[PDB]
C-alpha cells in the first residue's frame, strides 16, 4: 500500500539505461509527425469570410527593443512555440456548442510524472505527453 | 470580541474531529536490511547512525589525548587503525588513531 | 512576496546569520561531520563547496588567505584547508560535501541533516544503497538492454 | 476513582465444548495519571484504532508528538503481557479492539495576569485504554456502492403503504 | 470417460486423501527446535511443532514485516516453500525479493506464475476441446517470460488467439489473484502421483523423469484451489503476491506435423517491485518475442 | 469534600534487601532495629531436612540406611501413641487424591488443612486464573514408606511416601481452550511425595509437603502451541558475538 | 448524610430494576416459581375453553417421554416407589390423524375445486410445527408441558398439542372436538394468501395443466398496461387470453413478473380461494 | 407523549371471538397482610367478594398469600404471557372489586397508543385502487403519439 515512482527499485546501471531509451524514443516520435501532408492529410479547404483557424501555444521568452522607420521605440514580447501538435478534434454536434473544438498541445514533458489515463491517449496518438 | 452564546458539543465535535484535524498514515515506512528496525525511505535510520556516532565519539576522544590541547590541528591526514592492523602501504606519514578493540564488520578499511 | 530569493531569514539579521553559518563551517572543517537542523546546513552547505575552491588557489594568494582568516574563527584550521583538504579534492572539480537526513531530534522535534567532508577518517555513515542489480525487475531490463544493444550491431 | 478496567483480565470463562469455536483472546491493559492532553492523546488513539498491533507500533514509532512514545511503551507491555499471560501463540497475531482516552486527576495553580488579576490554570492529566484481540484485523467496510444505493431506494418505496384509512 | 468438470473432483478428494494421511503419521505432539540465523534478530530459536508448523508461523512469532516480505523460505541452505510444514530441527533463513542475490526467489515468482497460466489455460477453451498441459519450461529469468507449453484439440490446429482473446486470459488471471487463494505443497510417493495424473498422458511421462532423478523418487505437488498441477522447485505462498500479469502471445513449436505444440508465453511482476506503466510497456513486448531455453 | 489525589505507580526498582539498605543509605532513610517479643508461627518447615535421592532404573550401605529411617519412627511415636506404618501409605492416598480434587472447585479454605504452606503457593499462583479437571482413574502399585527422618523449639517429621497411578489431567486457559493435557486418556505417574506434621503442635496433622524430582525422570508432555525464544536484545554500539 | 429511610429504600429499587435490564436472567419454568398449583391450573385449562375433559385423560396429554426418562435419571442418582405415568405418544398419534382428516373434510368442502397436493399443504402448514407452537404458547399449553428442557422444543411442543386433542375426542367425541380444531387452527389462515401457505414454483406451468383437465386452449400472454419501460420503476399488466377471453391478469416491475402473479391469480380463481370469496361460516350449525 | 412513546396497531391474541371467546386472565395473585391499615380494604374483598369472583370465572387461578406487607399488590398474568402488576395500597373494596374486573376484562396487550381503531385482514372487495383502474384501454395498446405499422 505504499506509492512508487519511476526509478525507485531500478539499479545503478538500468538508470542511465532507461533515461535515454525513453529519451531517444520522443526524438522518434517527434521526428515522425515532420511530413503531415504525406500522411493521408484531411481536406485543405481556402479560407472563406467568417472562418475561424487554430491558434497556437507559445513559450514567453522575454522581452526586447524595437524600433520603426519613423524613430519611436516599441517593445515586444518573444514567444517561442516548441513541440505544438494538434491531439484531438470534436466535431460541432459532438462538442455541444455552436462551433467545432481543436485540441492543441505543447511543451512536451516527462511519461513519469502523468497520469495512466493520459498516458494511454498520447501512446496511440504517437506523441509525447504534453504540459 | 466575546462570545455571544457558547458552543455545543455536537458542533465541536464536527470540528475537532474533521479529517483534516485527525493524524494521516505514513506510508514510508520500511526495514532497515542491516538491524531490521523501522526507518524512513529518505531518513537514516536511528538504530544504524546510532552505532556510527557511538564509535566516532571513541576515535574523537581519542583525537584530544593526542592533540593535548586547543588550536593543536594536524596539517596531515588521519587514520584509524584497530587491535590486529598496521600502516597500510597509503598510509604512510599519517596520524595513526590506535582503537583497542576489534574493527566493526560495517567499518571497511580503506 | 519572495519570487527568486534564494537566502534564508535566520538568526538575528543578515550579519548574525553569517555568525551562524561560520560557526557551523568552522566545526565542519575541524570534525568533517556534524549534525544541525537542516535549513541551516543547506544553507551552509554552499560555503563549505566554494571554500575549497579558494583553498585550491593557494596559501600565497591574499585574497584566499583573508576569506578563510574570516570564515575559520580558529586559525589553527586554516593550514588544514590549504595543506589537508584542497589537496584531497585536487582531483575533484565539485561534490566536496554529501548532506543526508537524520531522525528529527527529540527535544524539539526539529528536522535535522548530517553534513560531512568526502574522503574522511570517520566511521561511513549508513548510505542509502539501490536496489541490487539481480533483482526481478533489473534482469528484466537487463535483457531487454542486451537484445536493443544487439539488434543495434546487427 | 474508577479502576474497572485493570478488573476485566481477571474473569475465567468456562472450558468450551469440542464442538465450540476457538475464542479470541482479549487482553486489557492501560496507564494511569500522564501528564498529557486527554484532547490531544485522544488523536493518538484514535490513528491505531482498529489497526494491528505491528502497524500502530510504526506509525506511533515515527510521530512527533509525545504521547506517541506513551502509547508505544504501552503496547508493547501489553503484547508480552498477552504472551506471557493470556495464552496467545502468536504476538503478531494482534489488533487494537479499543483504545481512547480519559480525564485524569489534575492539580490546579494559579495564573498571574495584569492589574492584580488573576487565572486558575490545571496542570492536566490523563489515562489511555487500550484492549488487544487476538486474530487479524477485521476487514475494513466497503463504502457503499451505486447498486445498495438503488437497491435500498426501491426497498423504501416498496415500504410505504396507504396511510390514514383501512 | 470423466468430465472435465468432474475429472477434478477425484483429483481433490486424491490428493486431500493424501494430505490427510501423512498428518496421522505425525505423533500427536512432537517439538522442533527451529534456529534463526540471520542479520535479525540473530539467535532467536523456534520451539515449533512437527511436521505442522511452517515458516510463516516462526515468522508470525517474530513480526508481520516478515510474514509480508518472506517469500521463501531457506532451510539447511535449502529452499523451503513458506507454507511447507517442518519434519525436523534445522536452522532457518528468510528470502525476500530485496537481497544481493535472490537468485532462487525469482526462480521460484517465475515458476508460480507459470502455475497460474495453467489454471486459466484449463477454463477459457470450451469443453468440447480437449487441452492437454505438457510441463513448465525451466526458462531463465533474464530472458523476458516465462512459458507453459501446452495441447490443443485437433480443431484448433490453425486457429491463432487475437488481442481480445490474450486479454480475456489476464481478466481471469487477475481475477485468480483476486481470489488470494495459497500454494499448497504436497511431497508424495512417485506411485501415489501417477495415480492421480493417470488420466493426462503427458503428465504421466514428466513424473517418470522426476522419479529416476530422485533415490527417494518423491514429487512435489502443487494446488491452486482445486486446479492441481506437478512443479519443480517451491513455489511462492500465495497468488496476491503478484500485482502486474499478462500473458504476451502464444507461438507455436516445431515440427508441427506430429503433434502440435503451442506456447503460452507471459510475464509479470510482483507488488514489492512494482514499476510503471512506460517501463511495463517496454518488458511486454520482449515478453511477445518467442523464448527458447538453453 | 471527598478528594484525594494519587500519583502514578512507582514500581520500585531494587528488589534485594541489600540494595533498599544500600540505597536508603544514599538518601538518609535511617530504619532503626524493631523491638518486639512476639515473633512469627511457622506451621510448617522451608524445605526437607534429608535429601531423598530415587534408586536409578526404579520406574552393607544400603541396609544401613532403611535402619536410621525406623530409628526417626519412635521419635514420631513418642508425640503420637496411636500411630502405625501400614496405614499411612493407604491414608496418604486419601490426602493426595482429595487434595488435587480442590484445585477443580477452588476450595482453598480446605487446601489448607491437606498441604502445608510452602506448597500451596506452588499449586494454585500458576492455577489463578485458570481451568483444572484433574482425575484418579485407577491405582497401579501400592504405596510404600521409604523414608521417615525427624529434625534434631519445634520439630517436625517427614514421611517420604511412593506413588505409582494413572491420572487424568486437561488444563484450560482463563477462555475456555484447551491449554495442556488431555481429559479422555489417563497416563501412569511416577512421583514421590512427601508429607511433615508438626508434632510439637497438639492440633498438628500430616499433610502434603513438597514433590521429589528425580534427575533420571522422562521427559514432561509437551505443550499444544509453540513458544519463541528470543535471543540477546543488543544495542546498537554492542556486536553480536556467536 | 441526610436522614430518612423511604428514599433509600425506593433508591435500592430502581438499582435492580436497572440490574436486572443491564444482566437479564435465565428464563425459567413457570412452575419453578411461586403460586402454582398443577391440579388447580389444569383444571383452569378445561374450564377455560369450555369443554368437559378427563383429569386423568389430560394429565397423561402433557407427560413426555423425554420427561419420564430423565425423571428416572434423578432418582437412580440417589437411589429412590415404580412410575406408572404413560407418556404422550398414543394420544398424540390419535389426535394428529384425526386433526388432518377432520381439516382435510373442512377444506375439502368448502373449497372443492382444490386439488389434493394443494389441500394437502394447506393441512401441513395449519398442522405445521410453526403455527401449532403460535397456538399452544397463547393457550397456556407450555406453562402445563412436563418437558425435560426449557424452553419447550418445537416438536416437543406440538407433539402435546396434539395429545390434548386425543383427550378431547375420547371425552367429548368427534363432533365436539371439531368445534376445537375450527376454533383455533381454521383461525390461522384468515388474512393470508393462498400461495403464502401453499409454497409452489413455476406456477405457469401448473396453470397449463389444470386447463388440460378442463379440456381449454392453452393460455396467451399479452400486455394490457404499461408505463415507464425506459425507467428503473417500470409497471405492467400482463394479461392471459384464453380464447380471445380475459381470465387473468396481474401486475409486476418486469414482464417475467407479472406474467407469473397473472398466472397466480388464474389458479387462486380456479380453486376460488380468492380474496373475494365469501368468509368461513363459524356460527353454530344448525 | 406519542413521539416519547412506542405505538401498535389493533389486533387480538389469536384471533379472539372469531370460533369462541377465550379469557385471556389466566392467574391472579392477591398479597394481603394480616395486620396492617393499608390492606383493610383488601381483607374485606377476601371475605365476601373473592369467593363469589372466582364462582363466576372458574378460568383464572387465584391465589391468595397472607403474608406481611406494607403494600399489598395484585398481579395478572394472561395467556400471551403479558405480567401486570398493580397496587390495591389503601383502596376500598369498590374500588377493588372494579379494579380486578377490570383486569379479567382485558387481553394482556400492552396498554399504548393503538394507531387506528379499527382493523381489517380483508380491506378491499372490488380492488385495491391503481392508477389504471379508472382509465380507458386504446385501440392495440397504443401510446399517446405512437406511430403503429410504420
Ligand atoms: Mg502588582
Ligand atoms: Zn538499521
Amino acid at each position: 500500500k505504499s506509492g512508487t515512482w519511476w526509478d525507485e527499485h531500478l539499479s545503478e546501471e538500468n538508470v542511465p539505461f532507461i533515461k535515454q531509451l525513453v529519451s531517444d524514443e520522443d526524438k522518434a516520435q517527434l521526428a515522425s509527425k515532420l511530413c503531415p501532408l504525406k500522411d493521408e492529410p484531411w481536406p485543405i479547404h481556402p479560407w472563406e469570410p467568417g472562418s475561424f483557424r487554430v491558434g497556437l501555444i507559445a513559450l514567453k521568452l522575454g522581452m526586447m527593443p524595437l524600433w520603426t522607420k519613423d524613430g519611436q521605440k516599441h517593445v515586444v514580447t518573444l514567444l517561442q512555440v516548441q513541440d505544438c501538435h494538434v491531439l484531438k478534434y470534436t466535431s460541432k454536434e459532438n462538442c455541444n456548442g455552436k462551433m467545432a473544438t481543436l485540441s492543441v498541445g505543447g511543451k512536451t514533458v516527462s511519461r513519469f510524472r502523468k497520469a495512466t489515463s493520459i498516458l494511454e491517449f498520447y501512446r496511440e496518438l504517437g506523441l509525447p505527453p504534453k504540459q | 470580541a466575546a462570545p455571544k452564546n457558547r458552543r455545543t458539543i455536537e458542533v465541536n465535535r464536527c470540528r475537532r474531529r474533521n479529517p483534516q484535524k485527525l493524524i494521516k498514515v505514513k506510508n514510508n515506512i520500511d526495514v532497515c536490511p542491516e538491524c531490521g528496525h523501522l526507518k524512513q525511505k529518505h531518513v537514516l535510520c536511528a538504530y544504524c547512525y546510532e552505532k556510527v556516532c557511538k564509535e566516532t565519539a571513541e576515535i574523537r576522544r581519542q583525537i584530544g589525548k593526542q592533540e593535548g590541547g586547543p588550536f593543536k590541528a594536524p596539517t596531515i591526514e588521519t587514520v584509524v587503525l584497530y587491535t590486529g592492523e598496521t600502516p597500510s602501504e597509503q598510509d604512510q606519514g599519517k596520524r595513526i588513531i590506535e582503537r583497542d578493540r576489534k574493527r566493526p564488520s560495517w567499518f571497511t578499511q580503506n | 512576496i519572495s519570487h527568486g530569493r534564494v537566502f534564508r531569514r535566520m538568526g538575528l539579521g543578515p550579519e548574525s546569520r553569517i555568525h551562524l553559518l561560520r560557526n557551523l563551517l568552522t566545526g565542519l572543517v575541524r570534525h568533517e561531520r556534524i549534525e544541525a537542523p537542516w535549513a541551516r546546513v543547506d544553507e551552509m552547505r554552499g560555503y563549505a563547496e566554494k571554500l575549497i575552491d579558494y583553498g585550491k588557489l593557494g596559501d600565497t594568494n591574499e585574497r584566499a588567505m583573508r576569506m578563510a582568516d574570516f570564515w575559520l574563527t580558529e586559525k589553527d584550521l586554516i593550514p588544514k584547508l590549504f595543506q589537508v583538504l584542497a589537496p584531497r579534492y585536487k582531483d575533484q572539480t565539485g561534490g566536496y560535501t554529501r548532506m543526508l537526513q537524520i531522525p528529527n531530534r527529540s527535544l524539539d522535534r526539529a528536522k535535522m541533516a548530517v553534513i560531512e567532508y568526502k574522503g574522511n577518517c570517520l566511521p561511513p555513515l549508513p548510505l542509502p544503497r539501490r536496489d541490487s542489480h539481480l533483482t526481478l525487475l533489473n534482469q528484466l531490463l537487463q535483457g531487454l538492454r542486451q537484445d536493443l544493444r544487439q539488434s543495434q550491431e546487427a | 476513582i474508577s479502576r474497572k478496567w485493570e478488573k476485566k483480565n481477571k474473569i475465567v470463562y468456562p472450558p468450551q465444548l469440542p464442538g465450540e469455536p476457538r475464542r479470541p483472546a482479549e487482553i486489557y491493559h492501560c496507564r494511569r495519571q500522564i501528564k498529557y492532553s486527554k484532547d490531544k492523546m485522544w488523536y493518538l488513539a484514535k490513528l491505531i484504532r482498529g489497526m494491528s498491533i505491528d502497524q500502530a507500533l510504526a506509525q506511533l514509532e515515527f510521530n512527533d508528538k509525545k504521547g506517541a512514545k506513551i502509547i508505544k511503551e504501552v503496547l508493547l507491555e501489553a503484547q508480552d503481557m498477552a504472551v506471557r499471560d493470556h495464552n496467545v501463540e502468536f504476538r503478531s497475531n494482534l489488533y487494537i479492539a479499543e483504545s481512547t482516552s480519559g480525564r485524569g486527576q489534575c492539580l490546579k495553580r494559579i495564573r498571574y495576569h495584569g492589574r492584580g488579576r488573576f487565572g486558575i490554570m490545571e496542570k492536566v492529566y490523563c489515562h489511555y485504554f487500550v484492549k488487544l484481540v487476538e486474530g487479524p484485523p477485521p476487514p475494513p467496510e466497503p463504502p457503499k456502492t451505486a447498486v445498495a444505493h438503488a437497491k435500498e431506494y426501491i426497498q423504501q418505496l416498496r415500504s410505504r403503504t396507504i396511510v390514514h384509512t383501512l | 470417460q470423466l468430465s472435465p468438470t468432474e475429472l477434478t473432483e477425484m483429483r481433490n478428494d486424491l490428493f486431500n486423501k493424501e494430505k490427510a494421511r501423512q498428518l496421522s503419521l505425525t505423533p500427536r505432539t512432537e517439538k522442533i527446535e527451529v534456529k534463526h540465523v540471520g542479520k535479525t534478530d540473530p539467535g532467536t530459536v523456534f520451539v515449533m511443532n512437527k511436521n505442522i508448523s511452517t515458516p510463516y508461523s516462526c515468522a508470525m512469532h517474530l513480526s508481520e514485516w516478515y510474514c509480508r516480505k518472506s517469500i521463501l523460505a531457506l532451510v539447511d541452505g535449502q529452499p523451503w516453500d513458506m507454507y511447507k510444514p517442518l519434519t525436523k530441527s534445522c536452522e532457518i533463513k528468510f528470502l525476500t525479493f530485496k537481497d544481493c542475490d535472490p537468485g532462487e526467489v525469482n526462480k521460484a515468482y517465475w515458476r508460480s506464475c507459470a502455475m497460474m497460466m495453467g489454471c486459466v489455460i484449463e477454463r477459457a477453451f470450451k469443453d468440447e476441446y480437449m487441452v492437454n498441459l505438457v510441463r513448465a519450461p525451466e526458462v531463465p529469468v533474464i530472458s523476458g517470460a516465462f512459458c507453459y507449453d501446452v495441447v490443443l484439440d485437433s480443431k484448433l490446429d490453425e486457429w491463432m488467439p487475437t488481442k481480445e482473446n490474450l486479454r480475456s486470459f489476464t481478466k481471469d488471471a487477475h481475477a485468480l489473484i483476486y481470489k488470494d487463494l495459497p500454494f499448497e505443497t504436497l511431497e508424495v510417493e512417485a506411485k501415489v502421483a501417477l495415480e492421480i495424473f493417470q488420466h493426462s498422458k503427458y503428465k504421466v511421462d514428466f513424473i517418470e523423469e522426476k522419479a529416476s532423478q530422485n533415490p527417494e523418487r518423491i514429487v512435489k505437488l502443487h494446488r491452486i484451489g482445486d486446479f492441481i498441477d506437478v512443479s519443480e522447485g517451491p513455489l511462492i505462498p500465495r497468488t496476491s503476491i503478484c500485482f502486474q500479469y499478462e500473458v504476451s502471445a502464444v507461438h507455436n513449436l516445431q515440427p508441427t506435423q506430429p503433434s502440435l505444440i503451442r506456447r503460452f508465453q507471459g510475464v509479470s511482476l510482483p507488488v514489492h517491485l512494482r514499476a510503471h506503466f512506460t517501463i511495463w510497456d517496454k518488458l511486454l513486448e520482449r515478453s511477445r518475442k518467442m523464448v527458447t531455453e538453453d | 469534600t471527598k478528594k484525594r489525589f494519587t500519583p502514578p505507580i512507582y514500581q520500585p526498582k531494587f528488589k534485594t534487601e541489600k540494595e533498599f539498605m544500600q540505597h536508603a543509605r544514599k538518601a538518609g532513610l535511617v530504619i532503626p532495629p524493631e523491638k518486639s517479643d512476639r515473633s512469627i508461627h511457622l506451621a510448617c518447615t522451608a524445605g526437607i531436612f534429608d535429601a531423598y535421592v530415587p534408586p536409578e532404573g526404579d520406574a552393607t550401605e544400603r541396609m544401613k540406611k532403611t535402619m536410621a529411617s525406623q530409628v526417626s519412627i519412635r521419635r514420631i511415636k513418642d508425640y503420637d501413641a496411636n500411630f502405625k506404618i501400614k496405614d499411612f501409605p493407604e491414608k496418604a492416598k486419601d490426602i493426595f487424591i482429595e487434595a488435587h480434587l480442590c484445585l477443580n472447585n477452588s476450595d482453598h479454605d480446605r487446601l489448607h488443612t491437606l498441604v502445608t504452606e510452602h506448597c500451596f503457593p506452588d499449586m494454585t499462583w500458576d492455577i489463578k486464573y485458570k481451568t483444572v479437571r484433574w482425575s484418579f482413574v485407577e491405582s497401579l502399585e501400592p504405596s510404600h514408606v521409604v523414608q521417615v527422618r525427624c529434625s534434631s523449639g519445634n520439630v517436625y517429621g517427614q514421611i517420604t511416601v511412593r506413588m505409582h497411578t494413572r491420572q487424568t489431567l486437561a488444563i484450560y486457559d482463563r477462555f475456555g481452550r484447551l491449554m495442556y493435557g488431555q481429559e479422555d486418556v489417563p497416563k501412569d505417574v511416577l512421583e514421590y511425595v512427601v508429607f511433615e506434621k508438626q508434632l510439637t503442635n497438639p492440633y498438628g496433622s500430616w499433610r502434603m509437603h513438597t514433590k521429589i524430582v528425580p534427575p533420571w525422570a522422562p521427559p514432561k508432555q509437551p505443550i499444544l502451541k509453540t513458544v519463541m525464544i528470543p535471543g540477546p536484545q543488543l544495542k546498537p554500539e554492542e556486536e553480536y558475538e556467536e | 448524610v441526610k436522614k430518612g429511610f423511604r428514599a433509600a429504600f425506593r433508591f435500592q429499587k430502581e438499582l435492580e430494576r436497572q440490574r436486572l435490564l443491564r444482566c437479564p436472567p435465565p428464563p425459567v419454568r413457570r412452575s419453578e416459581k411461586p403460586n402454582w398449583d398443577y391440579h388447580a391450573e389444569i383444571q383452569a385449562f378445561g374450564h377455560r375453553l369450555q369443554e368437559n375433559f378427563s383429569l386423568d385423560l389430560l394429565k397423561t396429554a402433557f407427560v413426555n417421554s423425554c420427561y419420564i426418562k430423565s425423571e428416572e435419571a434423578k432418582r437412580q442418582q440417589l437411589g429412590i416407589v415404580l412410575l406408572n405415568l404413560k407418556s404422550n405418544q398414543e394420544l398424540s398419534e390419535q389426535g394428529t390423524s384425526f386433526s388432518q382428516t377432520c381439516l382435510t373434510q373442512f377444506l375439502e368442502d368448502e373449497y372443492p375445486d382444490m386439488p389434493t397436493e394443494g389441500i394437502k399443504n394447506l393441512v401441513d402448514f395449519l398442522t405445521g410445527e410453526e403455527v401449532v407452537c403460535h397456538v399452544a404458547r397463547n393457550l397456556a399449553v407450555e406453562q402445563l408441558t412436563l418437558s425435560e428442557e426449557f424452553p419447550v422444543p418445537p416438536a416437543v411442543l406440538q407433539q402435546t398439542f396434539f395429545a390434548v386433542i386425543g383427550a378431547l375426542l375420547q371425552s367429548s367425541g368427534p363432533e365436539r372436538t371439531a368445534l376445537f380444531i375450527r376454533d383455533f387452527l381454521i383461525t390461522q389462515m384468515t388474512g393470508k394468501e393462498l400461495f403464502e401457505m401453499w409454497k409452489i414454483i413455476n406456477p405457469m406451468g401448473l396453470l397449463v395443466e389444470e386447463l388440460k383437465k378442463r379440456n381449454v386452449s392453452a393460455p396467451e400472454s399479452r400486455l394490457t398496461r404499461q408505463s415507464g419501460g425506459t425507467t428503473a420503476l417500470p409497471l405492467y399488466f400482463v394479461g392471459l387470453y384464453c380464447d380471445k377471453k380475459l381470465i387473468a391478469e396481474g401486475p409486476g416491475e418486469t414482464v417475467l413478473v407479472a406474467e407469473e402473479e397473472a398466472a397466480r391469480v388464474a389458479l387462486r380463481k380456479l380453486y376460488g380461494f380468492t380474496e373475494n370469496r365469501r368468509p368461513w361460516n363459524y356460527s353454530k350449525p344448525k | 407523549t406519542a413521539r416519547g412513546t412506542p405505538s401498535r396497531f389493533l389486533a387480538s391474541v389469536l384471533h379472539n371471538g372469531l370460533g369462541r371467546y377465550v379469557q385471556q386472565l389466566q392467574r391472579l395473585s392477591f398479597s394481603v397482610s394480616r395486620d396492617g391499615a393499608s390492606s383493610r380494604g383488601a381483607r374485606e374483598f377476601v371475605e365476601r367478594e373473592v369467593i363469589d369472583f372466582a364462582r363466576r370465572n372458574p378460568g383464572v387461578v387465584i391465589y391468595v398469600n397472607s403474608r406481611p406487607c406494607c403494600v399489598p399488590r395484585v398481579v395478572a398474568e394472561y395467556l400471551n404471557g403479558a405480567v401486570r402488576e398493580e397496587s390495591i395500597h389503601c383502596k376500598s373494596v369498590e374500588e377493588i372489586s372494579t379494579l380486578v374486573q377490570k383486569l379479567a376484562d382485558q387481553s394482556g396487550l400492552d396498554v399504548i397508543r393503538i394507531r387506528k381503531p379499527f382493523h381489517t385482514d380483508n380491506p378491499s372487495i372490488q380492488g385495491q385502487w391503481h392508477p389504471f383502474t379508472n382509465k380507458p384501454t386504446t385501440f392495440r395498446g397504443l401510446r399517446p403519439r405512437e406511430v403503429q405499422d410504420p
